[PDB]
């Protein structure tokens, strides 16, 4: 939200990237919101790590769009940056600063999304390992 | 909590959880006093004997919870601290005297049905309610028993627990220990002669000891889970930080900006 | 006792639970607290 700055944050250090970039994580922007859903497939520049992040409630995304994100070398300082491209050819960069994470439960993360359009946007998000029922099954959306 | 029961959802919307960023681990309980101030015990942050010395950058507060290990999307809010204020006179070498800390959130949390501040005792409220015999309530995700045979898992609960304990007279509290009791603390629990029992235990150290006022129907925090010798031992009581006694100090660190 | 500038909101409406007091509902164990106010003469 306006005031948050992932740039001046501090990553968790003991973060093992491959325990995270593996599997499916569900991310809702609020208890209620269930639309739009959008599936993002992440690939870490290294050991593949085809992670499916199902994001829900983000008004900036279209409901029937898929994103293919590939890891880049940008933002070397304790930050994992990804360039995402979509079915509608949207494109934006997403940087993740991992704050706290239990690779099998949930993870608090500071995210900076930079759409080619209006750049700079920081928000503390929580990635869940368990689907909150109302969430679309990753298999359906991805 | 020893000898308590599962708390209903929303039982105490002021129950905050002190959580460590990495590794993820429940550190203590706390209490929401306003939308940007949370109260807890000093030893949850500063306690050299155990190597405890947390900073605003090591923790985060999870408010609105019910389950202890689970992230609850519909009710939980995660917040960060901007400042930690620990009492200058906090005595950790001796008896954990003035075991109190005040934490400031970076930005005010969003109140809801699951998040709401408890009242702080008044001069009249403390007077009419702090009487040996009257009960109070303690809530927490700490251990359900002092020990375990195989693993701590056996004693760790899944949801927030609730136990109601009566206030005990100071002379009894003083006669139960060979440790120095000070005015900044009070004890509660069942006397051995009463067919009941219950106590706070490891993992509950910041949670509020509250009492509901018969006069105005409001919940006041009278104490803070501080210490004891074991948990639920016969002839032993739990000692809570006398919140009302350190009321003037609280006001002193809160009101530090143009007022 | 506290301002509101530094303290924040909450005090004027503290101690009343939205799901209980504000909804005229009482939890499973409140009675235990009220009876502890009995006072024998």
């Amino acid at each position: 939200a306006e005031g948050d700055d992932c740039s001046i944050e501090k990553a968790m250090g003991d973060f093992k990237p491959e325990e995270f970039f593996n599997g499916t994580w569900y991310l809702a922007h609020g208890p209620g919101v269930t639309s739009p859903a959008v599936c993002q497939k992440f690939t870490t520049s290294g050991s593949k790590g085809f992670t499916q992040i199902v994001e829900i409630g983000y008004n900036k995304f279209e409901s029937n769009v898929k994103f293919q994100c590939n890891q880049v070398d940008n933002k070397n300082g304790e930050q994992y940056s990804f360039k995402c491209k979509s079915s509608d050819n949207t494109e934006f960069e997403a940087d993740f600063t991992f704050i706290s994470v239990s690779y099998d439960n949930f993870a608090l993360v500071c995210r900076s999304i930079t759409f080619t359009s209006q750049p700079k946007e920081d928000r503390y998000l929580v990635f869940e390992r368990t689907k909150s029922d109302t969430d679309p099954d990753a298999k359906e959306i991805c | 909590i020893v000898e308590g029961q599962d708390a209903e959802v929303g039982l105490s919307p002021w129950q905050v959880m002190l959580f460590r960023k990495s590794p993820q681990e429940l550190l203590c309980g706390a209490s929401l006093i306003s939308d940007r101030w949370v109260l807890t015990a000093a030893h949850c942050l500063l306690y050299p004997p155990w190597d405890k010395n947390f900073t605003v950058d090591d923790l985060l507060v999870r408010i609105g919870k019910h389950s202890r290990t689970r992230y609850e999307r519909k009710v939980e809010k995660i917040s960060m601290l901007d400042k930690i204020y620990i009492h200058p006179r906090y005595n950790w070498k001796e008896n954990l005297d003035r075991d109190i800390a005040l934490l400031k959130l970076k930005r005010p949390i969003e109140l809801s049905d699951y998040i709401h501040p408890v009242c702080l005792p008044d001069k009249q409220t403390a007077a009419k309610l702090l009487h040996a015999g009257f009960k109070g309530r303690v809530t927490g995700w700490g251990n359900r028993r002092e020990t375990w045979t195989t693993s701590v898992a056996e004693v760790q609960p899944s949801v927030l627990q609730v136990v109601n304990l009566p206030l005990v007279e100071r002379p009894v509290c003083k006669a139960s220990t060979r440790i120095r009791i000070t005015d900044n603390m009070f004890c509660a629990g069942y006397k051995p002669g009463e067919g009941k029992r219950g106590d706070a235990c490891e993992g509950d150290s910041g949670g509020p000891f509250v009492m509901k006022s018969p006069y105005n129907n409001r919940w006041y925090q009278m104490g803070i889970v501080s210490w004891g010798e074991g948990c639920d031992r016969d002839g032993k009581y739990g000692f809570y930080t006398h919140v009302f006694r350190l009321k003037k100090w609280i006001q002193k660190v809160i009101d530090r900006l143009g007022s | 006792f506290f301002n509101e500038k530094t303290f924040g909101a909450g005090e004027a409406d503290c101690g009343l639970r939205p799901l209980f007091e504000k909804k005229q509902v009482q939890d499973q164990t409140e009675k235990e607290l009220f009876e502890s106010y009995i006072e024998g003469r």
